[PDB]
């Protein structure tokens, strides 16, 4: 039971789909962004941070949550291909001015209360 | 009722014709144009000397906040906290105590003047008259930091500015 | 009323005054420190305490409304003086 | 006939007689296709019908103005064809249905 | 005063060329007017 | 044209919430105790929702409060209980859930305050 | 009823009841509710299906022809299993009235994009989206239209900070703006301002 | 304001026209829902900030329909007669930024010294020159001070020459002319369909004004004329709002005319604040004044929609009320959000130098645009 | 204005106007910054007897809206949300400008 209404792809083989070509159209992009914004970073770690950023959504189970993922990806690509951005949004990614929260039990006590 | 702004159908009669090509060639509304300039330039400018000379104001003028106190010396504000819990964008912070002589004063009162809108919301909102928005307007600052009043300096400019912040009261309270 | 701290600095009306290892100090150096030289306290002292010879007496800061709301006191108590919760002004009965 | 009817991208119409007409009539063939019962099709009939016995019973433009109540017999000729593109759209979309399903058990549940 | 000139420019006043403990023959600046002539000054009152 | 799937509803991925505020987070599914200080009931009522308290630490500049989760303030309400779980499952947050305190009926009888031999015969009134 | 109280009309309240029941007969198929409030305001309630529908004979009907939309915008209830409520209001400039439609919807759940209706829908179905993540299905662009580049999350649900997850400065070290976790030097106070003691007895609910 | 702005040239002419907002959006709609009703108000002084007293009006009315009271005549009179001089000073400020934009420079000057006497009015009468927050949801915060309606009868009786002299400079100047007229030509279905009100509806020539057909304080016992255009250009709609200031400066003469003796909030302390001197001697009035100015006052659960005309075009404020003190939400219309929407249309082959002219005669601030 | 004859006549005569009727400088004519103390009326609400709150209410007069047509539970005129709106008149005061 529990019939829904589709976005955009009836199961699960449509969301692969349209996730793969997302994928492919950002691999192309990052090449030419990096260039074009003059970024200190080098092709093969943006192609690292797109993989990240792919990974990062890889439990989702559901067919309406991975088109609205690929929707809002594809605005991104949209804002990042028509230089919409600054290198500040672009950079915004990497988080190169924070500093690294550390995972250790002993760490975490150390610093302050914060689990 | 309505009225037509542009609903005029011009002459076709061969003197207004003429008018017209005359308009046209001569440039006469150019010319009319600038005799108005040149009227105008010739008439007392509306400029004053600041600061030599100052613009109008009014006693309902709102200005640099102060905290006022009672003929006898003692300090109007009774803590009750009227002024902050109606403070549209959150600038006053208070915490009171009982003093050494058993009153209800305040041990901290700040007022946050990069966050304030000078609505005179807390004026209105006190019931004894302790904190008036005064008449002074020229306190630029050249750091962020001593635009941050405690309650000692909003003291100060209540003994500041006491005899002007009086009179303007005098003035405006029947309205009140 | 304003008194000096040990080390140098003034005492306001609420008591504030760093202590000797607070590095908070460094903020007056080159500079000074806002403090109000008058105490509503010691003001408020020195006012005489007014003779009426009422048992309720009524109290509204002087000035109509320009002062504070009108409160009533009682003076049935010889041991201390009625005191105004708002302005702090004290009334008594003529004992003796 | 009149000139610049005051409103832009509206243009006169002369003989407006005949296009009131024909646009009532294909307006009232495409709501004979619609079912008796619904409620649609009996209103705009009934709309349509007074308004064409009232053009049919008016030569003037200006007394036919005053007594359509809409004035400007170019535009009373646009929301014509507006009625039929949405004859035949409803006539489409069959309205006339009961209600696909009922909201959640408070869906318009004000306050909270 | 002068009551001739339009409004805003019928009071004026003259700075001091030493106030408290700097000199203002050139560094003048409206602070420096006491409460009731900044009341009169301003137009706040008829009154000085 | 209707998928039919079958799998509990999650957002979490379209909230933008950070990655440390959703499975760290403690959020308390209640409904307000009554103010003692007063005898009405109108604001016990709704169910609430609010996260777990984090530090607040005084600022070195004015003293004031100072803190470092955006969620500190953060209330919401809810008609029942199970909206408020329904909407905590969803966005993916461990929460505590209090049953609702209900003042249970009294017997009262004014006649009871004028006891001919039982004690609850009052002094004064 | 003394001057301090706000006069009633009784002509209006009829007209709208009328009105809304002869809505509410011509589309029986998507109308569920229909309401007339005390201030003279008609509001319809509609099944989500029924937007393009509804809209479009309210806009092209003789006897309706709501030719403007005054505004476009949503709700955030929490509460509710429908999480978001769409709201219409329209204009009638040929018999001077204002309706009002409400739909309902999810965070998953697509509306159809009224634009073919009216074209003032564009952006404010952009800012609905932008606002509430609200979709809009067969719109001409759909994209973000006030919060920044690259911002996660929609501001206007419930469930979302006051002053969000991130803030800006500017490093120095990095030569640019950047984005990090927001650290309040005061945080915003909360106040408790809600009474007991209910104030209008004649909302009171049902004890359940 | 501040405006980026996407385009697409083919030559000389603009093919596409894409503006990008969202530089002077605050938030101020999430921000409302943490504040009381009162505490909310002065964030309408600061959504179109050229017409303040405007947006007062328009949520003080919502929350009178939602309180189901209304003020007292007195208050609806002053209401009118500030929001009439507060037209005056958004016609002005447009009128004069248009020229400015093209190139003129010296009406400006020549009216922004009568938009400084407009400013001494408002601050004599709230104490603030611009943010005044002197329209409340039960009237008006302050009585009038005794000398203020002579001067505005001062004020208003120069007025007209000055509009004189900015028509002298620009309504039959060749170069003016050249510049507004024919250039972002709308068509009246198309300003209905797409979300247009008020100068950008009437230059097309349709007949429509919210004072008119549903007025709301007593803009029903004035009589004025409402302009109409012809062509629907640039030109039209700027002689439209000069004669609406011409017909602005008609309505202060009558409400100048006509204001009625009497209170100015409404006689209910559980929604108005009482006196200070009744507050001071009356224990009702302390409890209403501490009640009012900590919680404030709860507002009977509902939603209403209200538009009143705004010198720029149909302001609304949709207000939802729960049955507390706090708005649940609150949803602003402005007028140029849907003109700046329909400003792609309107540049359609057009010079670059037009898109400046457009954008000056739809009349954009961007404080209400981004809200 | 302290202008001599010559100025103010070559400035009227280059404007078209007369100005030293409609001068945009303000002189005495306007009122004195210090005024009489104002009175100030009291409002309708205030007096002494029958003036019982519950007759004077309006927030506690608002209602719930009426429901039409609750889904969950003859000639038939056709009916328009309100009577059409009258054509405007055309300013007999100055039509055309
Ligand atoms: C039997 C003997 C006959 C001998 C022949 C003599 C006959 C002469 C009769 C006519 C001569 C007049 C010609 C003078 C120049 C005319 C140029 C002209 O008219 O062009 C205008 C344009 O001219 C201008 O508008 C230029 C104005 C630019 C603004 C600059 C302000 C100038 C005004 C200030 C006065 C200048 C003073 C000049 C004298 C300088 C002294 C050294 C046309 O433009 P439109 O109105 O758009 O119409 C065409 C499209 N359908
Ligand atoms: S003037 Fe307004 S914003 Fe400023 S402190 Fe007073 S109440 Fe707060
Ligand atoms: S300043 Fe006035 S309102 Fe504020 S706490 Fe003191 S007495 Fe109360
Ligand atoms: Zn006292």
């Amino acid at each position: 039971g529990t019939s829904v209404k589709p976005i955009f792809s009836r199961d699960m083989n449509e969301a692969k789909r349209r996730v793969r070509e997302l994928y492919r159209a950002w691999y192309r992009e990052v090449p030419n962004t990096v260039h074009l914004f003059q970024l200190d970073i080098s092709v093969k770690q943006g192609r690292d941070k797109v993989r990240e950023m792919f990974m990062k959504n890889a439990h989702v189970t559901d067919p309406r949550v991975v088109d609205l993922l690929v929707i809002k990806g594809k605005m991104e690509l949209e804002e990042t291909i028509n230089v919409w951005k600054q290198r500040t949004h672009i950079m915004r990614f990497f988080h190169e001015t924070e500093a690294p929260r550390p995972t250790d039990f002993l760490s975490k006590f150390y610093v302050g209360h914060d689990p | 009722t309505y009225k037509f702004v542009n609903m005029r159908e011009p002459s076709m009669d061969m003197k207004s014709v003429t008018d017209r090509a005359a308009q046209t060639l001569l440039w006469t509304e150019l010319v009319r144009g600038l005799g108005m300039t040149l009227s105008y330039l010739f008439r007392e400018p509306a400029t004053i000397n600041y600061p030599f000379e100052k613009g109008p104001l009014s006693p309902r003028f709102r200005g640099e906040h102060a905290l006022r106190r009672y003929p006898s010396g003692e300090e109007r504000c009774i803590a009750c906290k009227l002024c902050e819990a109606v403070c549209p964008a959150q600038a006053i912070t208070i915490e009171a105590e009982p003093r050494a002589d058993g009153s209800r004063r305040t041990t901290r009162y700040d007022i946050d003047m990069t966050k304030c809108i000078y609505c005179g919301f807390c004026q209105e909102a006190c019931p004894v008259d302790a904190i008036v928005e005064g008449p002074n307007f020229e306190f630029s600052t050249e750091t962020h930091e001593e635009l941050l009043y405690n309650k000692e300096k909003l003291l100060n400019n209540g003994d500041k500015w006491e005899a002007e912040i009086a009179a303007n009261i005098q003035a405006d309270y029947l309205y009140r | 009323g304003v008194r000096t701290s040990p080390t140098g600095e003034k005492v306001t009306h609420t008591g504030q005054a760093y202590d000797d290892g607070d590095y908070r100090r460094v903020r007056f150096s080159d500079r000074q420190k806002e403090v109000n030289e008058n105490f509503a306290i010691d003001l408020i002292a020195e006012q005489p305490v007014s003779e009426v010879g009422s048992r309720v007496i009524s109290c509204d800061g002087g000035g109509g409304a320009l002062g504070h709301p009108r409160v009533y006191i009682n003076l049935d108590k010889e041991t201390k003086t009625g005191t105004c919760g708002y302005c702090g002004l004290q009334f008594r009965q003529p004992h003796h | 006939l009149k000139k610049t009817t005051g409103l832009v991208g509206l243009a006169v119409c002369e003989t407006p007689h005949e296009r009131l007409k024909i646009l009532y009539t294909k307006i009232l063939d495409v709501l004979g296709q619609i079912p008796k019962n619904a409620a649609y099709r009996k209103y705009t009939e009934q709309i349509t019908n007074e308004k064409l016995g009232m053009v049919k019973a008016e030569p003037d433009v200006k007394k036919l103005e005053e007594q359509l109540q809409g004035g400007q017999i170019e535009e009373v000729i646009l929301q014509a064809e507006n009625e039929l593109s949405l004859a035949r759209k409803m006539l489409r979309w069959k309205p006339w249905e009961p209600l696909v399903e009922e909201p959640p058990a408070n869906q318009w549940k004000w306050p909270i | 005063e002068d009551n001739k000139q339009f409004f805003g420019r019928h009071r004026w006043v003259i700075y001091t060329t030493e106030m408290n403990g700097r000199d203002t023959f050139w560094d003048v600046d409206g602070s420096m007017v006491p409460p009731e002539w900044h009341r009169w000054l301003h137009c706040m009152t008829d009154d000085p | 044209q209707l998928i039919a799937v079958d799998e509990k509803l999650d957002i979490t991925t379209l909230t933008g919430v950070p990655e440390e505020h959703i499975k760290t987070r403690k959020v308390r599914i209640f409904v307000p105790a009554r103010n003692n200080m007063q005898s009405g009931v109108n604001n016990t009522k709704k169910w609430k929702m609010e996260f777990d308290t984090r530090e607040r630490w005084e600022n070195p500049l004015m003293g004031w409060s100072s803190t470092a989760d955006p969620l500190s303030n953060l209330v919401l309400t809810f008609s029942t209980k199970e909206d408020a779980v329904a909407f905590a499952e969803k966005n993916g947050w461990s929460f505590d859930v209090e049953e609702r305190k209900v003042p249970k009926p009294k017997s009262k009888s004014y006649g009871a305050n004028f006891s001919w031999n039982k004690r609850t015969r009052v002094s004064t009134k | 009823t003394r001057p301090t109280i706000r006069p009633r009309n009784d002509v209006v309240h009829k007209q709208l009841s009328a009105f809304g029941q002869y809505v509410a007969e011509i589309l029986p198929k998507y109308v569920q509710q229909v309401q007339v409030s005390c201030f003279n305001e008609l509001e319809i309630f509609i099944h989500p299906d029924g937007v393009i529908p509804v809209l479009t004979f309210l806009r092209d009907h003789t006897n309706a022809q709501f030719k403007s939309l005054a505004d476009l915008t949503a709700v955030d209830v929490p509460t509710r299993q429908n999480r978001f409520e769409i709201v219409y209001n329209l204009l009638s400039l040929r018999f001077n009235s204002r309706i009002r439609v409400k739909t309902y919807t999810d965070e998953l759940t697509p509306i159809e994009s009224s634009v073919t209706v009216y074209k003032a829908a564009n952006w404010y179905e952009r800012e609905i989206w932008d606002m509430f993540g609200v979709f809009f299905a067969n719109h001409p662009d759909l994209r973000r239209i006030l919060t920044d580049y690259g911002f996660e999350g929609h501001p206007f649900r419930k469930d979302f900070p006051l002053s969000g997850y991130v803030e800006l400065r500017y490093d120095d070290e990095v030569k640019r703006v950047v984005a990090e976790p927001v650290e309040l030097a005061q945080e915003f106070r909360k106040f408790d301002l809600n009474s007991p003691w209910e104030a209008f007895p004649a909302y009171r609910q049902p004890p359940e | 304001g501040v405006l980026r702005l996407v385009m697409e040239l083919s030559g000389e002419m603009v093919r596409k026209c894409d503006p990008h907002i969202g530089l002077l959006h605050r938030g101020t709609e999430k921000l409302i829902e943490y504040k009381t009703y009162l505490q909310a108000l002065p964030y309408f002084d600061r959504l179109d900030y050229v017409s303040m007293m405007c947006n007062e009006q328009a949520y003080s009315l919502a929350v009178e329909k939602l309180l189901n009271i209304q003020p007292p005549p007195r208050a609806q009179w002053i209401r009118v007669l500030f929001g009439e001089i507060t037209r005056l000073l958004n016609h002005i400020m447009a009128v004069t930024t248009h020229a400015l934009d093209i190139g003129a420079m010296t009406p400006f000057f020549w009216m922004f010294e009568e938009r400084e006497k407009m400013f001494e009015f408002y601050e004599r009468v709230s104490g603030a020159r611009m943010h005044a927050a002197y329209i409340r949801p039960g009237g008006v915060h302050q009585d009038l001070p005794l000398g203020l309606l002579d001067d505005i009868y001062e004020f208003s009786k120069n007025f007209s020459f000055r509009i004189d002299e900015l028509e002298e400079m620009l309504t039959n100047n060749r170069i003016w002319r050249n510049r507004t007229v024919d250039i972002g030509v709308v068509t009246a279905e198309d300003a209905l369909n797409y979300g247009f009100s008020g100068v950008m509806l009437r230059g097309s020539g349709i007949q429509w004004d919210l004072r008119k057909t549903q007025p709301y304080d007593v803009y029903d016992q004035v009589e004025f004329d409402v302009p109409i255009g012809s062509r629907g250009d640039c030109y039209d709609r700027y002689l439209c709002r000069v004669e609406e200031m011409r017909q602005s400066l008609r309505i202060i003469s009558q409400c100048l005319n006509k204001m009625p003796p009497g209170e100015i909030k409404v006689d209910d302390a559980k929604v108005s604040p009482p006196k200070r001197a009744e507050m001071k001697t009356s224990m009702e009035s302390l409890i209403h004044h501490f009640k009012l100015y900590t919680e404030g006052y709860q507002v009977p659960p509902g939603a209403t929609y209200t538009a009143i005309e705004a010198p720029k075009g149909e302001f609304g404020v949709y207000l939802v009320s729960d049955g507390s003190s706090r708005p649940y939400r609150c949803k602003i219309k402005a007028p140029g959000f849907a003109h700046l929407a329909g400003l792609d249309k309107m540049s359609k082959g057009h010079m670059l130098a037009d898109v400046v002219a457009i954008i000056g005669t739809q009349d954009i601030v961007f404080g209400e645009v981004d809200r | 204005a302290s202008a001599t004859r010559v100025i103010q006549l070559l400035r009227n005569w280059a404007s078209g106007r007369d100005l030293q009727a409609k001068l945009q400088l303000r002189y005495q004519e306007i009122s004195k910054r210090t005024q009489p103390p104002p009175k100030l009326p009291v409002g309708p609400s205030h007096k002494l007897s029958n003036n019982y709150y519950c007759t004077r209410d309006g927030r506690r007069e608002a209602m719930p809206p009426s429901i039409v047509m609750s889904s969950q539970k003859t000639e038939k005129k056709a009916v328009t949300p309100a009577p059409p709106i009258k054509r405007w008149e055309l300013s007999k005061d100055q039509p055309y400008l």
